[PDB]
Parts: C-alpha cells; sequence; structure tokens
C-alpha cells in the first residue's frame, strides 16, 4: 500500500511510541489555580455550594409538576400487554434472497431467528412476530411461514405467490425455548408441550379469517377465495406445487420443534434423543 | 528543608524477568481458543472483583453479598457504616440533581 | 526443496496476497529455505497504530486490583468524644481528634478498598488490534515465518548467535501452535535464555509483541492466525456465548 | 481478613469436632432438621398461587410466620403451640 | 430521586411519572390537563373541550422526567392495538 | 424406562449458524428487494469501497446535535481523495453548491454533511462496487 | 522463558464433594445433575431415568 511504504521508513513500532487518537482523550479537569479552583466552581454561599439542594423535582414547596397533573392510566397493565415484533414483508424478501433464511424449508420462529432476521426477547413480554402489510407489493417468493400474527394484507402477499402462512400461538415459557433452542437443549430438562392460548385469544386462533392453527382446515378454502376475490388475483392451487409435501407441513398444538415430541430429551454430547416409555409419563405429554 | 542531600540509592528494576517477559500472554484466550474461556477467567484478586467494576457503593454492596457474612466483626461494621455513609452522599449531596 | 504454502482462506478479489521468506532454524545460513502466502487482510490491513494504542491499553488495565486502602475519618481508632467544649476556650472549634485537619486522622479523599479497573472492548477490536500488530511487524521487515522452530541441539548458546547473524533484535518471540508439540530443542533452549521467549499460539497478544523487537510464527501457526482471525470479519452477531454449542464453529 | 466458614456455619462445625461428634447419628439429624411449626396465629393461603384483584394476574403467595414469644414459665407446661 | 439504591446499586424511578405522563418513544411527553375531571358544571363548554385534550409537555418539562425515569420506560414498545403507535415516530421535522 | 434413539435430523435444524452464508447465485438483478453483487472483474478505478458482512453498500445516515446530518461511505480502501473528487464532482449539481466533506485517511472514510445515503448508495451501484 | 501451560477449562464432569459445607445449595441436587448429563453425555454418569 501508500502507509504500509511509510512505515519501512520510520523507527520500530514499540510502547514507547504509541500515542490515543487525538480528540479521544479529553483532558482532566481539578480544581488548582486562579480559575479552576477558588471556589472550585461552586458559587456563592447557599444550599447550591454546600451540596444540599432539594430533591430532583422539588419546586421550593409548590406544587410539584409532576404532582399537579392528575393520574390517567396511559401505563396501566402495560407489564401484561402482550408485544409482537414485526416482520415486514420487505425485511422477509431481504433476508429470502441474501440466503439467509430458506424458503424451500418451513419458516418457523426458529429459523428466523437462526438466521437473525429478528431479535425476540421472551423476558420483555414479547409473544412472537407478526407480519406487516410493508412492502406488500416486490414481495414474490413461496414461502410456508409460521407466524404470531397477520394482517390481512400479509396474507394476501403470501398467498397471490402460492404461499401458506398460518398463525401459531406460543407462551411465555415455550417461546424462549422456540427463540433459542440450543440453551435450552443445554439444561436437561425434557421438551415440555405448548400451552393453549388464553382466553381472550382463542377467538382469533380458532378463526379461518386468520390462518389459525386451531381454526378447522376445512374452511381454509372459502377464506382463501374470499380473501382473492377482494384482492382481484386468482388463488393458485398449491396442490400441485412440486414441493406441497412442504406447503402443507404444519405443528400441532402441543408441540415446539417440527419433528420432536413432548418429552422427549436432547443429548447434544452424544448425538441421541431419548424417549420415555412409562405410561405415565406418555399419558402427560401426550395431552 | 525539605529536600533531601545525599542521591538516593538506585532502583534498579530488571525489564526482562519472568513476570514482565509473559506480560499479557492469553490475555486473548478467546479470540484464539475458540471461546472456551474468558479473559475476565485470568483475573486473580479479589473474589468480589473478579471482572467487575463500580464506584465505591457498589463495589461495598458486592463486598457486602459475597463474603459480608465471613467478615470479621469490626471490619463489617465498619462496611455497614460505610455503605450508610455512601447511600447519604450519592444520594442527597452534590451539585447535579 | 522449496517449501510453498498458499493462503486457504477467499481473498477479495480485488487484493493480491502479501508474502514473505520461509526460514530455518537448523542452520545458521538457512534464510530463504520456501517462500509463504500471507492473505491480506490478517498481514496488510491499514496501519492504525491508534488502535494498537486501545488494544495495549486495555491489555495492560482490564486485569489491575489496586489494593490501596486509607482509613477514613470514622474508620481510624479513637475519636469519639469532643475534645473541648464549643465557645469557652480560645482554640479552634474541633469535632474530633481524627478529622482530616488533625495529625494522625484519616484522609479526607483516599484510594478506597481494593478498587477494579476491568473494562472489555469489542471483541472485533482486538482482533482487528492483533491484525495491526501483525502486519506493523511485517512492514518493518521484523516478520519472519519457520517451518518448524526445530534446532540441533538445546545450547542456548546457539539460538542467541544465529539470532544475532541475522540482524533480529534483543528480543525474539517465537510462537508455535500447541503447548504441547513443541520440540524438546526449542523449550530447553529458551527455558534459559531471557529475551527470547516461546509462547503457543493461543496466547499471541499485542503488547508481547509491541515489546519484543522480532516476532517469529512457525507455519502451521499463520495458517493458525488467519482461520481465528478472519473469522470475525463475516460473522454473524452472536445468538449466545460462542461457547455453546453452534452449527459451524468447532 | 475472611473467616474460611461463614458465621453461620460455625454451629454445624462444632457439632462435627468435640464431644458433640460422637453423639449418635439419629440425634444430630433430630436436632439439625427443622421444621415450620403448625400454623397457630395466623390464617394460612390455601394455595401456592392466587389471582389478585388490583390487576387480574396470577401471582404467587406464600405464608410468612408470625414470630411468637414463649416465656420460660411455659416450658413448664404445655400451652400446645 | 434515589440515584443508588442500598440493595442494588442501580438507578431507581420516581413512580408518580410513570402513573401521569406517557412517554412517546422518540422525546415527547403527553399529560392530560389538569381540572378536567371535576367541577364541570360551572366550566364553559368551550373550557370543558379544551380540558379533555391530551397535551404535550415543553422541554425543559420533558428533561427532568426524563431524568426521573429509567432506561426501561423508554424502549420501542410494540403493543398490538396501541392507539398511540403512530406517534411515536417525528416525521418531516426540519431542525 | 427410556430407550436411545439416534434419528437427531430435527435438531440439527435448530443449530444456528456463525458465518454469514454467501448470498446465493441469482438469475436476475436487482433482486426482488433490490440487491445487487458487486460486479466481477472489479471496476478499474483508484479506489475501492468494500461490501459489509451482510453484503449492503457502506453508505451509512448519521446525525448530530438533533440537526447536524451526515452521511458517511465507511470501508474505502486506496486513494480516498479521488473519491471525495468523485462524489463532489457528482453531488455538486444537486445541492446547488459543492458539499463541505471530511475525509478521515485513516480509518478510510469521507464523511458528507446532509442526507444523501440513497443517492450515493445509487451511485456506488453504476460504478460497481 | 517458556510461557506457562494455557488456561484450558476444568475438563470433564464437575462432581462436587456432597459433605463439605461450603458446597452450595445448588451444586447439589437434580438440576446440576441435569445440566451435567445435557453438556457432558453418559460420561458424566448420571442415570438418564431422572431426567
Ligand atoms: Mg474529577
Ligand atoms: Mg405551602
Ligand atoms: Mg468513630
Ligand atoms: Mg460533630
Ligand atoms: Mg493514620
Amino acid at each position: 500500500a501508500r502507509a504500509l511504504d511509510l512505515l519501512r521508513g520510520l523507527p520500530r513500532v514499540s510502547l514507547a511510541n504509541l500515542k490515543p487518537n487525538p480528540g479521544s482523550k479529553k483532558p482532566e479537569r481539578r480544581p488548582r489555580g486562579r480559575r479552576r479552583g477558588r471556589k472550585c466552581g461552586r458559587g456563592h454561599k447557599g444550599e447550591r455550594q454546600r451540596g444540599t439542594r432539594p430533591r430532583l423535582g422539588f419546586e421550593g414547596g409548590q406544587t410539584p409538576f409532576y404532582i399537579r397533573i392528575p393520574k390517567y392510566g396511559f401505563n396501566e397493565g402495560h407489564s401484561f400487554r402482550r408485544q409482537y415484533k414485526p416482520l415486514s414483508l420487505n425485511r422477509l424478501q431481504y433476508l429470502i434472497d441474501l440466503g439467509r433464511v430458506d424458503p424451500s424449508q418451513p419458516i418457523d420462529l426458529t429459523q428466523l431467528v437462526n438466521g437473525r432476521g429478528v431479535t425476540i426477547q421472551p423476558l420483555k413480554r414479547d409473544y412472537g412476530v407478526q407480519l406487516v402489510e410493508e412492502g406488500a407489493d416486490t414481495f414474490t417468493a413461496k414461502v410456508n411461514i409460521e407466524v404470531q400474527l397477520a394482517s390481512e394484507l400479509a396474507i394476501a402477499a403470501i398467498e397471490k405467490n402460492g404461499g401458506v402462512v398460518t398463525t401459531a400461538f406460543y407462551d411465555p415459557r415455550s417461546l424462549d425455548i422456540v427463540c433459542k433452542p440450543v440453551p435450552f437443549f443445554l439444561r436437561g430438562q425434557p421438551i415440555p408441550k405448548r400451552m393453549l392460548p388464553p382466553e381472550e385469544l382463542v377467538p382469533y386462533y380458532t378463526d379461518a379469517k386468520n390462518r389459525g392453527y386451531l381454526a378447522d382446515p376445512a374452511k381454509f378454502p372459502e377464506a382463501r377465495l374470499e380473501l382473492a376475490r377482494k384482492y382481484g388475483y386468482i388463488l393458485p392451487d398449491i396442490t400441485k406445487d412440486e414441493l406441497f409435501k412442504m406447503l402443507c407441513t404444519r405443528k400441532d398444538p402441543r408441540q415446539i420443534f417440527f419433528g420432536l415430541a413432548p418429552g422427549w430429551v436432547v443429548n447434544m454430547a452424544d448425538k441421541k434423543i431419548l424417549k420415555p416409555t412409562d405410561e405415565n409419563l406418555l399419558k402427560y405429554y401426550t395431552s | 528543608i525539605g529536600i533531601r542531600l545525599t542521591l538516593p540509592p538506585p532502583k534498579v528494576v530488571d525489564r526482562w524477568n519472568e513476570k514482565r517477559a509473559m506480560f499479557g500472554v492469553y490475555d486473548n484466550i478467546g479470540i484464539l481458543g475458540n471461546f472456551e474461556k474468558h479473559p475476565k477467567e485470568l483475573i486473580r484478586g479479589p473474589i468480589w472483583l473478579r471482572g467487575w467494576k463500580g464506584n465505591e457503593l457498589q463495589r461495598c454492596i458486592r463486598k457486602r453479598k459475597m463474603v459480608g457474612s465471613r467478615m470479621f466483626a469490626d471490619d463489617l461494621h465498619n462496611l455497614n457504616k460505610r455503605i450508610r455513609y455512601l447511600y447519604k452522599h450519592f444520594n442527597r449531596h452534590g451539585k447535579f440533581r | 526443496e522449496p517449501v510453498l504454502r498458499k493462503v486457504e482462506l477467499p481473498v477479495p478479489t480485488h487484493r493480491r496476497p502479501v508474502q514473505a521468506w520461509v526460514e530455518s532454524l537448523r542452520g545458521f545460513e538457512q534464510e530463504r529455505v520456501g517462500l509463504a502466502d500471507l492473505h491480506p487482510d490478517v498481514f496488510a490491513t491499514a496501519p492504525r497504530l491508534d488502535i494498537l494504542h486501545q488494544v495495549a491499553m486495555w491489555q495492560k488495565n482490564f486485569k489491575r486490583i489496586s489494593y490501596a486502602k486509607t482509613k477514613t475519618r470514622a474508620e481510624v481508632r479513637g475519636g469519639g468524644r469532643k475534645p473541648w467544649p464549643q465557645k469557652g476556650t480560645g482554640r479552634a472549634r474541633h469535632g474530633s481528634i481524627r478529622s482530616p485537619l488533625w495529625r494522625g486522622g484519616g484522609v479526607a479523599h483516599g484510594p478506597r478498598g481494593p478498587t477494579s479497573y476491568y473494562y472489555m472492548l469489542p471483541m472485533k477490536v482486538r482482533a482487528l488490534g492483533l491484525k495491526v500488530a501483525l502486519t506493523v511487524k511485517l512492514a518493518q521487515d521484523d516478520l519472519h515465518i519457520m517451518d518448524s522452530l526445530e534446532l540441533p541441539t538445546g545450547d542456548p548458546q546457539y539460538l542467541t548467535e544465529l539470532a544475532h547473524y541475522r540482524r533480529w533484535g534483543d528480543s525474539v518471540l517465537l510462537v508455535d501452535l500447541t503447548h504441547e508439540e513443541m520440540p524438546q530443542s526449542i523449550v530447553e533452549a529458551t527455558s534459559r535464555l531471557k529475551t527470547f521467549n516461546l509462547i503457543p499460539a493461543v496466547g499471541l497478544n499485542v503488547h508481547s509483541m509491541l515489546k519484543h523487537q522480532t516476532l517469529v510464527l512457525t507455519l502451521p501457526t499463520v495458517a493458525f492466525l488467519e482461520d481465528k482471525l478472519l473469522w470475525q470479519d463475516s460473522r454473524y452477531r452472536p445468538l449466545y456465548p460462542f461457547s455453546l454449542p453452534y452449527s459451524d464453529f468447532p | 481478613p475472611l473467616h474460611k466458614y461463614p458465621v453461620w456455619l460455625w454451629k454445624r462445625l462444632q457439632l462435627r469436632e468435640g464431644i458433640c461428634s460422637r453423639l449418635p447419628g439419629h440425634y444430630l439429624r433430630s436436632l439439625e432438621e427443622e421444621r415450620t411449626p403448625t400454623p397457630v396465629h395466623y390464617r394460612p393461603h390455601g394455595a401456592k398461587f392466587k389471582i389478585n384483584p388490583k390487576n387480574g394476574q396470577r401471582e404467587r403467595v406464600e405464608d410468612v410466620p408470625i414470630p411468637i414469644y414463649f416465656p420460660p414459665e411455659s416450658q413448664r407446661g404445655l400451652w400446645g403451640g | 430521586l434515589t440515584y443508588f439504591s442500598a440493595r442494588k446499586g442501580k438507578r431507581k424511578t420516581v413512580k408518580a411519572v410513570i402513573d401521569r405522563f406517557l412517554r412517546l418513544h422518540c422525546g415527547l411527553w403527553v399529560r392530560r390537563k389538569a381540572g378536567y375531571k371535576k367541577k364541570l358544571w360551572k366550566k364553559t363548554p368551550a373550557r370543558k373541550k379544551r380540558l379533555r385534550e391530551f397535551v404535550f409537555c415543553n422541554k425543559t418539562q420533558s428533561k427532568l422526567l426524563d431524568k426521573m425515569t429509567t432506561s426501561f420506560w423508554k424502549r420501542r414498545n410494540w403493543y398490538v392495538d396501541d392507539p398511540y403507535q403512530k406517534y411515536h415516530d417525528r416525521t418531516n421535522l426540519k431542525v | 424406562f427410556v430407550e436411545s434413539v439416534d434419528e437427531y435430523q430435527f435438531v440439527e435444524r435448530l443449530l444456528p449458524a456463525t458465518r454469514i452464508p454467501d448470498p446465493p447465485k441469482h438469475e436476475h438483478y436487482p433482486t426482488p428487494s433490490g440487491w445487487q453483487p458487486p460486479r466481477d472483474p472489479p471496476p478499474n478505478l483508484p479506489y475501492f469501497v468494500r461490501r459489509s458482512r451482510m453484503h449492503n453498500i457502506p453508505v451509512y445516515k448519521d446525525i448530530t446535535h438533533g440537526n447536524r446530518q451526515m452521511t458517511v461511505i465507511r470501508k474505502v480502501e486506496g486513494d480516498i481523495w479521488a473519491l471525495q473528487k468523485d462524489v463532489e464532482d457528482f453531488l455538486s449539481p444537486l445541492l446547488g453548491k459543492t458539499p463541505v466533506t471530511q475525509v478521515n485517511e485513516v480509518t478510510g472514510t469521507l464523511r458528507i454533511k446532509g442526507y444523501f445515503d440513497q443517492e450515493l448508495k445509487a451511485w456506488l451501484l453504476e460504478k460497481g462496487f | 522463558y517458556r510461557a506457562r501451560p494455557p488456561p484450558r477449562r476444568r475438563p470433564g464432569p464437575r462432581w462436587p464433594d456432597p459433605e463439605d459445607l461450603l458446597t452450595p445449595r445448588w451444586q447439589l441436587g437434580p438440576r446440576y445433575a441435569a445440566k451435567q448429563f445435557a453438556r457432558y453425555g453418559a460420561a458424566s454418569g448420571v442415570v438418564p431415568g431422572s431426567l
């Protein structure tokens, strides 16, 4: 290069030559001298100087600003209002193109995260992903996406290209397992079983309009044709697709991973999966 | 007068003993070792400070938590007094509110 | 019989590799035994001395505990009672014989407790510093390459004479691959010497390189270094510590 | 400095060193073992979980025993608990 | 406020604010015009109209309330049906 | 009580990867999102502008003091001054004046006043970076 | 000077003796044994059925 040629005719680099990058190490300030310290910046006598002025927000006895304004539930319940990380179609296309997610394989939450497409935080009351309509135009991909919500426009964008989208549910205990599985397989606990939605959400996941994972898989064609008829395209017959066997695959409720049955134990050290045989354990897990 | 008259004895420093010749070795054990270990796991020192930093109040709180029940009675009483004072100072005294 | 070596990891298509001689310790005049190729992004990075400074200062300070304690005004023995009343006498007001003012009192603002100075730079910055150090010790005709650190006999006189014969410098940092595989001769010889230091590749660091003048890597070591340092550019952001199993990470 | 064992482990250490070390095993087991007294002066919460009214979520609950004083005169009688 | 807790050593928030103000993610704070629920029978209809409104807080108040609340209450919050979802971002701001 | 099964195929689909995978050999460009690969062989110019870990154009918006808008062209290698002259020529017609700029020849970056991220990304695409 | 042998992680499973008093409460029980099994395989010695 150019600089590497400069270094040849300079002295050897050593710990006697180093330097900080200029502008980084701002100099220090100490109260010594006629400028820094005669009162060291603290001002005249008064409780300002002694370090005894009232608490942050005390307006001198007048009723503080943050106490003369009435209460209102702007935040009541905030710890329990569920949250969902958006996954815009723009982002899904971008991830597909650069080879991060694989559209020739069912796209669940695990494969969105293992491609670093979204960052899920179970501990902050994120329940999962929601597809958003942004970028409905220019989305051209055949994906079998399993998300936790979807606007009807996203359902359209995924259908118009011969794709299946299904809205599942994940409870806060299993969402952590699905989002970061290898930690769970390290804990040594047997794979739990997904809980069912809460009371307020079953009417959502048992409705064909939302491709719910608990609605009857016979009202779906009516929903798909209705959506197509409203959004002016022709519902492609997916049954003839070259890899429709994949777009069909779905996770039944009470299952976290695709080919794993609740109650199994993953042994990563030896590359094995251990299954129980006691009848009571199978009874508990299969329910 | 507060200045010495004779010259001090010469403090001879051996810049190539074992401690200096091998300083820093294994400070990239993580990046160059498949991340088995971490640099903090080479910090030798107090139980309650290996790989952690903070102001005096946090340091004293941490000392109390991790070895408070192993401390001598008078040292522990001093520590509690120190925490009490630092709480008062850091939370009520100062230029900035 | 030459001992060539090509760069394994992909090179960007707009940069040619750098090259170096492959020497031997088996004889005084055994330089230019072969020719080795070195990956441009690990041996020809931008100079960037300021990053070398950042890394050396971190490598100095991150493992420092200052064991300096000074008894505050309430930790020094005695000192409870008021020495004399406030109004009566003609002396200065005082409420203890252990204030900082008094002799034998406590320090108002002194070194408190054992203090830790730990902090960690982004891992990428430290890998970048390693690359910068290697390239600076190449650009200035100080880096060497050896097929192996083998020697004829373990006598240290031989190694120090050989280092004299080739303008190596005052001090040499020899780097081999694994701590178990360093040959007997080099370990025996470098135990006695003082400015020659033998380390396995996992210990290479910026400060220990800027200290010694000459740096002498084995060939397996440069392969190892290229692998472990090129891995930092073109890796995802972590999902959890790289000590946990990943699909592609040994 | 620092002790090699905490303060509350000194009792258990003493029960292994001297004359206390030769006591029969079952006595030591009956001594070290701790059991909570049956609730007497407080109403114990029935279950391990409960729904509270202020918000409506399922919060955990424990029962924290009231601390009760037994003057030495009771050691000569049967106050129950 | 409490700049360091005695038990953990972190900053602590003044919960009297959380129950009164809403932090739009990109700086603003919204309040509710004290004097609005009570004594609504001798207030003119225009005044009642004014008092129902959600108003913003000026710069000094916003900085103050930013100080009295830790980082958690400033994050990006993706609520399902948030009536204030569209106000989290400024659009076309000149200086 | 337990029996060992070594199918195991459905956990390895869960292990993430650490390396960013090479983008696949698409058949048309620009891809539906708008991603082109860099030309080959690299264009013959004084300088070069590397692609990031995720293969995008290193042109980044930046803001300070709430009113200083800036952009940075970051991983510039070679003669950064040639790129400065080229960028000044390319932007001068748009703003109606030569745009003030900083060159940091050490880190290898060119910082530009104003927000011109999309323009600069397009322009660095045309030249084949 | 030959640099000291590198710092390697404590190999194999870590079974702390249960009779000692310092061995904390959480290094004996079912959870630690489960973690050791999960992280080291059949060599850890944990009987799988306990999981
Ligand atoms: Mg200062
Ligand atoms: Mg008053
Ligand atoms: Mg005293
Ligand atoms: Mg006094
Ligand atoms: Mg003293």
